[PDB]
């Protein structure tokens, strides 16, 4: 049956339907037009009337224009074939590569694994990185999210994350770029085709890429993320495999509900936002993980309004995450990389039964001594260090020293630290901070911990130092 | 941030700023830094530093409440902003 | 309620004392039960214990008899300690609890093992 | 703003401290003395 | 007249009448409920309908049941008859005693007592409370107002108020329960046959009960204040004797209000609450008071959210005190009970020409050397105790000991002390901070001031205080 | 036309015109008043209904009333004969000297000049009191903020320059009193009286007055500011002059607007003022700027809220600004006048390639002597004015007799001061302090500079007092 549009507001478009009513999430295509306009259906306004959400810029329609059901949601391309490829909210190719031929499609739309689905393996995902390895290690398998302000330090280490670990890995992966810059979409796109994790002539390819930067209108970013996510659970279930899914920046996907929502004739909810931004994320993030059937390794990129981390957008993140980075334009401006929180990033895998005693131990005597300087910020101040006791100041001492040997120079930054990139082993992690807790390294200065790979290159640069 | 608690946080410290300077002048008139420190690890100095520390201790409190009432206005600004919106949103929705 | 008598406020009284953690002796025993009772107080997940258990421990720790003990020596000891009540001491435990109060000759018996087993402890 | 140093942290268990800490001497001090009269 | 519904939004329900249109503040019974439900005329819609807030629950009522207008405002059983028995909102026993034969009614809705109808008498209360006593004493047949965050000892201090003042008193006193806890509730009333002020047996009992707690729904809350209120009204006239009413936070009167504003149709107000609260509460509190009558020695719990006093419910029940004491989260910390605020709590007796001068000097002398005080912990806060000239630091110490010499034993509060609730006379309070005021006992250590009766037994502790040692 | 009032709620009032509709601004007579009510269009409801802002009281209006379209906007008189009367929102008098015989009438909404009649030369409008001149320069044709409550000398500096741009320049004046107490309303028109700025006999007055009591509506309030702009405008478009625009509070004007705003059921922005904000502040300060046939300066009191200088009123008006004069008590007390802070007040025309090169080192000369002075003080006061060096004990002098050469005898202040007013010539304050830098005047007492105009009278000061 035919449908006509009767009325638009930037990307809401309300279809009246004379005949057969189509169904919550149903696909409509809207006709007369160059490019392919899905709209997806939101609500049954009554008076066989359906309010629905634009796909792609509303420029040029026309009350009355027909719109036609598909009779089914969105559905992409899922299968070996994506792999390599880039493809759009809806599923089309924008790689300039043609058609996507694959055989099954799949809607990006679905219902999250049951209970009965649910994985209990914990079991560490060594990084290279001596702060998240230390502090919070990752988990495979598990939910991975990096939160950081504007120009905080998100994007980098997902780089350093597909760095260290996609290439090292046995699989298939999949990134989601989501109201993010388009620029940076061209840079991976050539940055995978470099290290060959694409390949545009023999189909060895090991990555799907989805994109909808913050050139797309609000109802793609606030999709894209799902088909991403679809797109990684073909993966994982029809295939069985270790699905690894990067997705930088899935703040957007709930940004992006907020414009429409406010379209939508939904009262709004603290701070502007949606009252669904609980729900409508976890319908989603629900379907970010691991079952029985299958793995998925998540590493999401959560940008921080106004570096207010209580902001709703984030602080509703937290809850869905089995491991927090959460990155601080304060540590940045003291030009700490990464901007690592030692003190608000965690982890479930930050167990003892889990990673040892040594490592726990370790872990938490970090925390401890920098959480215990941290208390002293308020007195050095004020009264500068002539006013703590002998015992502070070796606190103090050892917490500049441990702050600085947390820093570590990543390859995908090597411009901007000016010094070449290092991958740190686990138990190099360890040692190297039991050592300066011990106070081992009490008569080296603070600058030679400072963007270093292991412990001895804090060393080394201490004699250099003279 | 609270406005209760910043509002604590610069009274508080316009306080110590206020005793602060008035040390530095007694000392000028006349704790002392690493003085003390020195000897034991190992007057005209010991007025030397204490005015010394009083002074940078004044000013490090000035610098900390010319940041603080920045952020008691932005915060201000926030709370009058937020308690309107709220207001609003009830009216809307009647 | 016997052992776990006023040490509540004697530990919120031991934070007074945080704030400066050559300290005069007395204070700093105020500063060392709270430190002593804190370390007795931590523990592991999914070993819950008998109420028994636990007033033997807490036992130890309040009354003083572990206070020439370095802190981070007390978790090893709970453990080493209370796998000999739970072992060779089951009928003491099972008065306490019987009784849910340790009479005289509970805390004479209680008295005995915490200072001569901490000492074999300390060796 | 009389107390404001007080109504706070940091600095608060400072003058908390030093404070106690004195009259905890000083009465002890007077203690004795006490029975002495 | 019957009257059908036709719209139920939470406690918020249209009532829709052809017939005659109920009057606003009329009581309408729902019917076709193994409860009785009664639903209190709010507004007239226009077009025949009236909206009502619900007395009690919604769930399961029907668009288009009937509806008896009963006539007239909630009317709720009054009279001696009701002392020792637990009433509802809507007059409803619940205390599974059975019926209150009351042989008079009176509706919680009604005008406030004229001016002409003012009483300007002014005579101390006296409460054993050393601190209330000294800094801001309580008057006879006043309002008293006790303010506090959660949990800093408002229905503690009440209860000490009971302990002290009612059991002792000559006459009725009635208790309201407002949207507290139930236990509470519990607790008052089986503590209350303890003490004998309540009577199972008989009819010696001198306290009436009203609740309508926390797990009642809004309008419940937002009535039951006045019901209480009602029932101390026809103590106060129809005998004149002596009232004293207690009513456990007034403050869920404006909260339950606060909870159906918007679905009664109205843009909400500077931090959420009615754009009424102020003239709610005041149709509401000039009703609880004394006139030439007869007298009310009321004593409020007023809740104080995040413990800012400036929040509109507080700010707006100040002046409706003519005492208020007022509870400091950072003064229960430093473990002294009750937790009044001796800088914050003031009272319109607080006048030498009504105390004397000996009173209010010390009063006042108190208040000083504690202000000086708080002048010298920020001073201290950065130097130490040893560069206050010998006279300042004389000072501190004597404020820390006039500080601890407020704090007190309650009888009521022996079960968390663990001490012996003491209660001292007004003129041994006075005497007892004359004293510390003048020096004499400096020689004494704090510790021996803390917790304690008369001025005595502060030397008698540091007495077992120095043979301890 | 005429309409009939069918809606009134408070300050707003909707009349419905059943054929001829007037536009938006136009105002509108009240039929059957005892004084005239206008009300001025703000929008079309539709339905030939218009929803207008009364400039007055809206107590006694029926629903049915008769209204009457003025045609256009509110006209008030222009010209000459304006200057030395009070002139009311909507042009009536109300200085009750009769009636404001003009022959000519303009709109108070007037779209501001278009690019094109823009100036593209940054000239310096002379005032001829040293400290402005020399250390914060009024563009000609630019907004300055006045910075000082009351007691400062407020009033006094008002009207001087009132003078000065007279004798100086030919230019008249206009003085909007937005928001205006109607105490210090009557207060400053008897002490311009007996000032000579205003003459009830002959016309020798330099200011025309316009009033928006606080008493008077937001409306009222709002409009002020307008009307008096547009009686300025008069003496720049067609009699060429450099006008003097003040307006006494520009905050209030703001205030205004948002209370209009509100009253009119808009949506407040950030901080509870109107959306407006920007846009009201843009077309009225607009209208303020060098054109071909002249230019209109305008000094705008200015108050700064919780003394927040982000908050938005402030904030809106410092886009608009090219200096600033702030008085201080402080300076007050010293006995300088007037009383402007010689380091807070400052210009954006303040640049070599503006004011010269050699104006430039000058004013920067004597702000960095003064800088250097203040510091001293500590020193001076505690380690003793004994141990300064010949630089040092050379700075605190000249300093000194900069400070107080700063200070000025006003013509308006003859009155009462009993002394001569000095109006001095860019050229000659330039020298003057240019000299007293080199260091060609240290052999002078310091009260030789006190109170004086050129630098002549500085000497001759000297000798008499020996
Ligand atoms: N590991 C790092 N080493 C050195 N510089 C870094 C590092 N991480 C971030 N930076 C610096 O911060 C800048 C931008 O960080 P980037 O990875 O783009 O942040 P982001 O979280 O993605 N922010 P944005 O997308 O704008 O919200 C870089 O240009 C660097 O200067
Ligand atoms: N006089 C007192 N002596 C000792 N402890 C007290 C005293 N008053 C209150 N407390 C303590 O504080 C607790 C509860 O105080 P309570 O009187 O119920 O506070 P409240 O003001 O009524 N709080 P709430 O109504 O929940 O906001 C008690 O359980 C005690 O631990
Ligand atoms: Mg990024
Ligand atoms: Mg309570």
């Amino acid at each position: 049956t035919t449908g006509r549009i009767v009325a638009v507001i930037g990307a809401v478009v309300d279809v009246q339907f004379d005949e057969g009513l189509p169904p919550i999430l149903n696909a409509l295509e809207v006709q007369g037009r160059e490019t392919r306009l899905v709209l997806e259906v939101a609500q049954h306004l009554g008076e066989s009337t359906v309010r629905t959400i634009a796909m792609d810029g509303t420029e040029g329609l026309v009350r009355g224009q027909k719109v036609l059901d598909s009779g089914a949601p969105i559905r992409i391309p899922v299968g070996p074939e994506t792999l390599g490829r880039i493809m759009n909210v809806i599923g089309e190719p924008i790689d300039e590569r043609g058609p996507i031929k694959t055989k099954q499609f799949a809607a990006i739309h679905a219902e999250a694994p049951e209970f009965v689905e649910m994985s209990v393996e914990q079991e560490i995902l060594v990084t290279g990185i001596k702060v998240v390895d230390l502090l919070a290690p990752y988990a495979k398998g598990g939910k991975i999210g990096l939160f950081g302000g504007a120009g905080v330090g998100k994007t980098v280490l997902i780089m350093e994350l597909i760095n260290n670990v996609a290439k090292a890995h046995g699989g298939y992966s999949v990134f989601a770029g989501v109201g993010e810059r388009t620029r940076e979409g061209n840079d991976l796109y050539h940055e995978m085709i470099e290290s060959g994790v694409i390949n545009l002539k023999d189909a060895t390819s090991k990555v799907a890429l989805v994109y909808g930067q913050m050139n797309e209108p609000p109802g793609a970013r606030a999709r894209v993320a799902l088909t991403g996510l679809t797109v990684a659970e073909y993966f994982r279930d029809q295939e069985g495999q270790d699905v690894l899914l990067f997705i930088d920046n899935i703040f957007r996907f709930t940004q992006a509900g907020s414009e429409v929502s406010a379209l939508l004739g939904r009262i709004p909810s603290a701070v502007g936002y949606q009252p669904t931004l609980a729900t409508d994320m976890g319908t989603m993030q629900e379907r970010i993980t691991t079952t029985k059937k299958g793995s998925i390794t998540s590493v999401q990129a959560i940008y921080v309004p106004a570096d207010d981390l209580t902001d709703p957008a984030p602080a509703t993140t937290f809850a869905h995450l089995d491991a927090t980075t959460v990155l601080s334009r304060a540590i940045a401006e003291l030009g700490i990389y990464p901007a690592v929180d030692p003190l608000d990033s965690t982890s479930r895998i930050m167990d003892p039964n889990i990673v040892g005693s040594e490592h726990y131990d370790v872990a938490r005597g970090v925390q401890k001594i920098l959480q215990d300087y941290k208390s002293l910020q308020d007195i050095i101040a004020i009264l500068g260090m002539d006013e703590l006791s002998e015992e502070d100041k070796l606190t103090v001492s050892r917490a500049r020293k441990i702050q600085r040997f947390l820093s570590q120079p990543f390859q995908v930054a090597e411009v901007f630290t000016g010094h070449l990139g290092k991958l740190v082993p686990l138990k190099e992690t360890i040692k190297g901070f039991q050592q300066i807790l011990a106070g081992e390294y009490d008569h080296l200065p603070e600058q030679a911990f400072y963007m270093v790979g292991p412990i001895e290159e804090a060393v080394a640069k201490a004699d250099k130092l003279a | 941030a609270t406005l209760k608690d910043i509002t604590r946080r610069l009274k508080s410290i316009k306080n110590i700023q206020k005793i602060t300077k008035s040390m530095k002048m007694v000392a000028a008139a006349k704790l002392c830094g690493a003085i003390h420190s020195s000897v034991a690890k190992q007057t005209t100095s010991e007025q030397s530093a204490r005015m010394t520390a009083m002074d940078n201790a004044s000013k490090n409190a000035s610098e900390m409440i010319d940041k603080l009432t920045l952020t008691f206005n932005r915060t201000r600004q926030a709370v009058i902003t937020k308690e309107l919106i709220e207001i609003i949103s009830g009216a809307a929705a009647l | 309620k016997q052992v776990a008598g006023t040490m509540k406020l004697e530990l919120a009284q031991y934070r007074e004392v945080a704030a400066f953690a050559d300290l005069d002796a007395a204070t700093q025993q105020l500063l060392s039960r709270g430190v002593r009772l804190t370390e007795l107080l931590k523990q592991g997940q999914y070993s819950p214990m008998a109420i028994e258990e636990q007033v033997a421990v807490i036992y130890a720790g309040v009354r003083g008899y572990l206070d020439k003990l370095e802190p981070s020596k007390i978790t090893k000891f709970e453990n080493a300690f209370l796998s000999h009540v739970i072992s060779q001491h089951q009928a003491l435990l099972g008065k306490i609890r019987t009784d849910g109060k340790i009479s005289e000759e509970s805390d004479a018996k209680l008295k005995e093992i915490v200072t001569n087993f901490l000492a074999g402890f300390e060796a | 703003s009389g107390d404001n140093v007080r109504s706070s942290a940091g600095a608060v268990r400072d003058a908390g401290g030093a404070f106690g800490k004195r009259e905890q001497a000083e009465e002890e001090r007077y203690f004795r003395a006490r029975a002495k009269e």
